[PDB]
């Protein structure tokens, strides 16, 4: 899987916690902070994307990430 | 061999700020501490420090002791991370002021917020070796949020002051340990730090997947050690480290998806039976570093149910990091004992802050930072929070003297 159909994977399960944006525009620099994704949501939408992905690696490999973009760069390196 | 806390203790502060009012000065919703499960936390006055906290906290402990079983406590262990200094640990005041025997070994454990499970682990097996057969341990955990007016403001709202005392010996009238049953999991990561004193630093979001990450591995462990164990089945109650209940609601969720493939709703009652008891006292305190768990415990003791016997699963985390998962058995006499204590009621009766009143407190903090050599406390800072201290047979923190810390009873 690349860099791009992540970030979809990403975009979908933040939509899913956060329901307000399901008719929003979501761009690669949009930090889930900045769009009113509370600590505990932002975690649950990494392990959503990491299950999704089959990904059985340790959380915090998936930590650091300024927005979107990045993370789904982490996630297409992991695999 | 029978091991376990005897009797445990809490001190909750004498001042809370309700969170509600934080969030109305900062301009933001209600529900966003709401949303977190956060209601309320503890503030140390500028007249209190650890040591004050600590003494409070183990003083009816003690006032119940016969002097023959006093002279038993041969080792004092204070679990903190809010040392006054490099080398001298908390436990020589804590001692002094509680009129212990000088044959006591007296120590400092730090761990972050695993502290105080450290320091019960070790008090365990002082009983266990029976190397001194009789001899009982005490071993409290305190710890407070010292914030001067940055690296802390992420922490803010979260960060309470409290401190909780646990005696420690062959006969636990309170928490019967399941010897051998125990699960750990650590490893060197920067997920918060306290490089500088009276602060904090770090990256929240790293810190809650390695919780989640050491929560899930402490577990696999202790599992591994217990044959048969089931996450759902074998334990009548959960109580975890709880910077805020928010995120244990959400480490409890990940662990039943995994381990039990359960569907949300049956999650969602999983949580209110299990985990929800012992929220409510840290609800009203905030995060009090090393001593969160072991006042969860106490939580889940008095809003549980215990009219049959119940085992309790227990998961401690400290940031840096270190974890351990480790279960006990509480008993109806056990429950009737601590619900003596009076925990709810003494929780009500703290004197609640204004936003005024706090934030003075922040400014009024910089006088007792680490490291004073001299100072004098002003105990009419506020008139109406001395009220509610003064005649209930209170420490506090007098004044320092060439670096040596006078105490008061008032
Ligand atoms: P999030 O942006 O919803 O923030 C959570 C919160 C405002 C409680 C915040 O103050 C915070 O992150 N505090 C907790 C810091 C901490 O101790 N984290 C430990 C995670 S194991």
């Amino acid at each position: 899987m690349s860099k791009e159909q992540v970030l979809k994977i990403i975009k979908k399960y933040t939509r899913e916690i956060a329901p307000e944006l399901e008719d929003s525009p979501l761009e690669p620099t949009d930090s889930l902070k900045k769009l009113g994704i509370d600590s505990v949501n932002r975690a649950e939408i990494i392990m959503m994307v990491m299950e999704d992905l089959s990904l059985n690696i340790p959380r915090i490999e998936l930590a650091g990430a300024k927005n979107i973009g990045e993370l789904a760069d982490l996630f297409a390196a992991k695999l | 061999q029978q091991v376990g806390i005897e009797a445990l203790s809490v001190y909750g502060g004498a001042a809370q700020l309700e969170l509600r009012k934080l969030a109305q000065a900062r301009q933001l919703d209600i529900s966003r501490f709401d949303n977190l499960m956060m209601k309320e936390k503890a503030v140390s006055l500028p007249y209190e420090d650890p040591v004050s906290y600590a003494v409070n906290a183990a003083k009816p402990i003690i006032d119940r002791l016969s002097d023959a079983d006093k002279q038993r406590i041969e080792m004092v262990i204070t679990c903190s991370e809010s040392g006054i200094d490099f080398g001298k640990s908390m436990s020589t005041y804590i001692q002094e002021y509680l009129g212990l025997s000088r044959n006591c070994r007296m120590f400092e454990l730090k761990q972050a917020c695993y502290s105080g499970t450290a320091g019960l682990q070790m008090a365990i097996n002082l009983i266990l070796s029976q190397t001194f057969p009789g001899a009982k341990a005490l071993v409290i955990a305190t710890d407070i949020s010292r914030f001067l007016v940055y690296d802390w403001s992420f922490a803010e709202p979260s960060s309470g002051a409290g401190a909780v005392a646990l005696l420690v010996s062959d006969t636990p009238h309170i928490f019967q340990i399941d010897v051998g049953c125990n699960g750990y999991y650590g490893y060197e990561v920067m997920d918060t730090c306290r490089p500088n004193p009276d602060s904090e630093a770090g990256d929240a979001d790293l810190s809650l997947l390695s919780y989640l990450d050491c929560c899930e591995n402490a577990y696999r462990h202790y599992q591994n050690r217990v044959e048969g164990v089931d996450y759902r089945e074998s334990f009548d109650y959960l109580s975890f480290h709880t910077p805020f209940g928010g995120m244990v609601k959400g480490a409890h969720r990940n662990m039943m998806r995994r381990l039990k493939r359960a569907k949300p709703a049956e999650i969602e009652a999983d949580f209110q039976r299990r985990v929800m008891p012992g929220l409510v006292y840290c609800q009203q305190v905030g995060n009090i570093m090393g001593a969160t768990l072991f006042l969860s415990l106490a939580s889940t003791i008095d809003n549980g149910d215990f009219s049959t016997p119940r085992r309790i699963g227990m998961f401690s985390y400290g940031s840096g990091c270190c974890s351990e998962f480790y279960s006990g058995v509480v008993t109806p006499e056990g429950a009737a004992i601590a619900a003596q204590q009076g925990i709810s009621a003494q929780l009500a009766d703290r004197y609640s802050l204004s936003m005024e009143e706090y934030e003075q407190l922040l400014y009024h903090s910089s006088a007792v930072a680490f490291g004073t050599r001299n100072v004098t406390l002003d105990y009419q800072l506020f008139p109406g929070v001395w009220k509610k201290i003064a005649g209930k047979g209170r420490l506090v923190l007098k004044a320092i003297k060439e670096f040596h810390r006078k105490y008061e009873w008032v």
